[PDB]
């Protein structure tokens, strides 16, 4: 099914840190895609 | 049907950045949009309908592209 997540935090430091470590992981992830083609 | 889930970075019990990505795939420049929004709004004050201050908390809100492989 179509999915809306929602992520809070009361201090923006937090809100930033969870966002800063999905990002690193979502793009990490989407970079085995390339691995497999570089390997 | 659709699904909504709530992550509250600041309770005892909520799901790890590294799961959330090993569950979904998102699209790059979503999330990048919303961190650098985040970091606008404390550095600078500059408020975006990307970061809201609801119900007494900082919120963004992705849609997933997919579910991961």
């Amino acid at each position: 099914s179509p999915a809306k997540i929602t992520i809070k935090a009361n201090k923006l430091k937090d809100l930033k840190d969870y966002v800063d470590d999905l990002k690193t992981y979502n793009n990490t992830y989407s970079n085995v895609v390339l691995e497999h083609h570089h390997h | 049907s659709a699904k909504e889930e709530s992550i509250d970075v600041d309770s005892s019990s909520y799901i790890s950045a590294e799961n959330l990505a090993k569950k979904y795939v998102f699209n790059p420049k979503e999330v990048s949009e919303a961190y650098n929004a985040i970091v606008a709004l404390q550095n600078d004050g500059i408020e975006s309908d990307l970061v809201q201050l609801v119900n007494g908390k900082y919120q963004v809100i992705f849609y997933p592209e997919g579910k991961r492989l």
